[PDB]
Parts: structure tokens; C-alpha cells; sequence
């Protein structure tokens, strides 16, 4: 499970 | 640019249906057309251009992860030597993501930074040049890989400055920049403790805002703040 | 052909790649590089080449689509009027679709089909011939629609003549052929009585001969019985 | 939910 970043993928 | 004899309005008006189409790779092209038409985007037109390429450059990381894990399972002990189409195909995606990368920068450099003076777009734009410069670290190993990691910190840097004194904490830009420069710290610069630190205070200070904001501003927010606080709990 | 310098196997290997890496589009350049080597294609390279152009078309048709349910919208009464942009961007990823068709037409037609000869592979490329004429009369509104769905269907046809002699009737191929041309009945050829009863013979035949088969075989033919009788559950 | 053929997609 990946850390997040912004924007995400669609 | 093939996008040179199309109104800037239906490059506008295309994009928003190739997003609804899940076609990111021409909504990517559209808002390109549209930034060279050398007119300032508004927000709307901004978050369109990031969406678009995002996914665009989403597709071409996952992508070169595999293959990058694949080429590396070949170059164990007792691996089957198979060739050079592992590293010539890994390379194939990352020259593509590459140039997806150098596209985007060279649409900040001209001329989307220079003319962006408000807090929202500058902040933005920084964000984004930072943003693109570490997908170009994610791949780099060669003797610039130190000036591509230091272009994308001084970008989030001036990012960084800008929104802490022209936003309050709470402004989904300088939650999303914030968000993003601590994963900068974590897995490029090698830096999890101010990853950690970064990832805390902003949501601290964030929280301590919250009760100044619209019921919809809140959402947007918190939805924010949660994953910065997911990225906290994956690393502590 | 962009892919003329790279050796056959070494074009299989990046298609194998491509697929895990989900670069289908990558995925098919590889594939049509390795057809037009001239060699016929054993099993499992016919598959890649049919996996590889399906998610390409996939993508496209999912997108036509939303475009066209879009474009229907605008021309109902009281629709307000917002130009040629919807209409053109439909008709641009029309025109890649069918581009996409007519290269896998074309790979078929030379020289796939005239040189197979057995029954596994001749009725593969058949299916798939039927299968692209397909997609093109999903999109076809002019003067060869009739034709386009004409050569869907005795493509179709001349598959199921050959899989009913030559093959059991729990064969995958068989099966999924049977599946796609009753689709082609229901929602191409405006007979939904005979894609009825296409998938019940079908699916009661296949029932039928699972006595025969080893347990790996059980499972390929019950997946694709599954999916005719989701079918029907639909239509009745 | 959609008829199904085959292949299907990814
Ligand atoms: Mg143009
Ligand atoms: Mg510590
Ligand atoms: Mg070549
Ligand atoms: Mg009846």
C-alpha cells in the first residue's frame, strides 16, 4: 500500500 | 504545435471531455495546446492541466517500477541471463517518461512561472516544477541526479515559503505541496525524519484552523489531512 | 515497420513485458512487429497478439462510448448548443478505433489466415476477424454498414462451421467464439432471438462434454460457460 | 453491468 501524493491517478 | 489552429476554448472544452473519457493522453495534449496559447490559466484550467498529466506520467511510472523490478530480479546470483531486453524496454519507458517530464517543466519555464504572481498559481507551479523534477530523480542515476534532486527541493522550497506566508494552513494547495515535499524527503532525499516532522506540523497546524472554515472548505481539507496522516502511520 | 530491426523472440519477450507492465499499446506494436516476421504464430503468441489489441480497442471503444452517449445528449430538445467540439473529438477517437480495426484486419488478411491451416488457429483468427469487423459496425453509420456487419458475421460464420467439425464443444476457442457472435446476434445484427439460442446450444453442449475433461480443463471451459449464461440471465 | 465477450479487458 503506497504512500500518497496529489493529485492521484484516475 | 499540432494544437496550434484550435481555439483555446475547445482545447478547454476537449480536455474536460477527454477526462470524462479516461483519455488522459489527449487531455494532456489539449491543455499543452492551451498553455501555448500564452494566455494565464485560471485555477480550474490548472488543476486540468495536473490531472492530465499526472495520469499521463502515473501510467509511464508504474509501468518503468515493473520492468525496474524485473531488470533487478536479472542481475541476481543464479538468475537466467536472457538478454538485453529487460534493460532495453525499461529504458524504452523511462526515456518516454522522461520526456513527458521535460515537456512539463519546459511549460512552467515558458512561460507558466514567470507570469503566475498570485499566491494560488505561483504556489502551484512551483509545486508541479518540483513535482516533475522528482519523477526525473525517481529515475536518475547518473552524474546530474544530484542537480535534478536539488531543482526539485528548490522548487518545493519556494513553494514552500510562498504558501506559508500568503496561505493559511488549511489551503488544499499547501496541504497537497506539503504532502508532497515530505515524500520528497522521505524516499528521495533520504530524509525520513523531516519527512516525519513536515507530515506533522503540517497537519497539526492545519487542525488548529479548521474551526475558520465552510463546511465544503473542511472536506476538502481534512480529506487532505488525511492522507497526510496515512503517510504518517505507514512510517511510524 | 518501426519494429523490422528486432529479432522475433526479442519482440515476444517485450510483448510479454508490456503486458505486465500494462503498456498494452506498447503490448501491440511488439506483436504486430513479430506477425510481420512472416512465421506463423504458435498458441500463445496468437493469445498476446489477441490480448494486446483487445485492451487497445478497449480503451477506444469505452471512450467512443462516453463521447458519443455526450454527443446524443446535445441533440436532444432543449439542449443548449455548444459547438463542433463534442461531434470532432468524437469522430477523432472514432477514426483511431477504426485505424486500430484495419491494422489488425490487416494483419490477418496478410497473411494470418491464409496460412493457418489447423483448426485451433484458424478458427482463432477467424473469431478475430469476426470480432474487429465487429467494433467497426459498432461505430459504422453510413453506406457499408451493411457490409462491415456482412463480414462480421460470415467471418463468424465460417469459425463456427470449422469449430463444430473440428473441435469439442467444450474448446475455449469454441466457447468464446460461440459467446462473441451471439453478442454479434443480440446487439449487431438486431436478432436477439438467434443470440438466445446460440448461447443456450452452446452452453447445454459444452454441459454436456465436461465428463471428458481432466480438472485444469474443467475450469478453462466452465469460466467461459459462466460468461454465456451471465448472458442469458441478461437477455431473459 | 455490460454483456460479456472475449477477451476482456485488463
Ligand atoms: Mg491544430
Ligand atoms: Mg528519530
Ligand atoms: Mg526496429
Ligand atoms: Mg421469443
Amino acid at each position: 500500500p503506497r504512500r500518497n501524493t496529489l493529485p492521484a491517478m484516475d | 504545435g499540432a494544437m496550434g489552429s484550435m481555439e483555446r476554448a475547445s482545447l478547454i472544452q476537449k480536455a474536460k471531455l477527454a477526462e470524462q473519457a479516461e483519455r488522459y493522453e489527449d487531455m494532456a495534449a489539449f491543455m499543452k495546446g492551451a498553455v501555448e496559447k500564452g494566455e494565464e490559466l485560471s485555477c480550474e484550467e490548472r488543476n486540468l492541466l495536473s490531472v492530465a498529466y499526472k495520469n499521463v506520467v502515473g501510467g509511464q511510472r508504474a509501468a518503468w517500477r515493473v520492468l525496474s523490478s524485473i531488470e533487478q530480479k536479472s542481475n541476481e546470483e543464479g538468475s537466467e541471463e536472457k538478454g538485453p531486453e529487460v534493460r532495453e524496454y525499461r529504458e524504452k519507458v523511462e526515456t518516454e517518461l522522461q520526456g513527458v517530464c521535460d515537456t512539463v517543466l519546459g511549460l512552467l519555464d515558458s512561460h507558466l512561472i514567470k507570469e503566475a504572481g498570485d499566491a494560488e498559481s505561483r504556489v502551484f507551479y512551483l509545486k508541479m516544477k518540483g513535482d516533475y523534477y522528482r519523477y526525473l530523480a525517481e529515475v536518475a542515476t547518473g552524474d546530474d541526479k544530484k542537480r535534478i534532486i536539488d531543482s526539485a527541493r528548490s522548487a518545493y522550497q519556494e513553494a514552500m515559503d510562498i504558501s506559508k506566508k500568503e496561505m493559511p494552513p488549511t489551503n488544499p494547495i499547501r496541504l497537497g505541496l506539503a504532502l508532497n515535499f515530505s515524500v520528497f524527503h522521505y524516499e528521495i532525499a533520504n530524509s525520513p525524519e523531516e519527512a516525519i516532522s513536515l507530515a506533522k506540523t503540517t497537519f497539526d497546524e492545519a487542525m488548529a484552523d479548521l474551526h475558520t472554515l465552510s463546511e465544503d472548505s473542511y472536506k476538502d481539507s481534512t480529506l487532505i489531512m488525511q492522507l497526510l496522516r496515512d503517510n504518517l502511520t505507514l512510517w511510524t
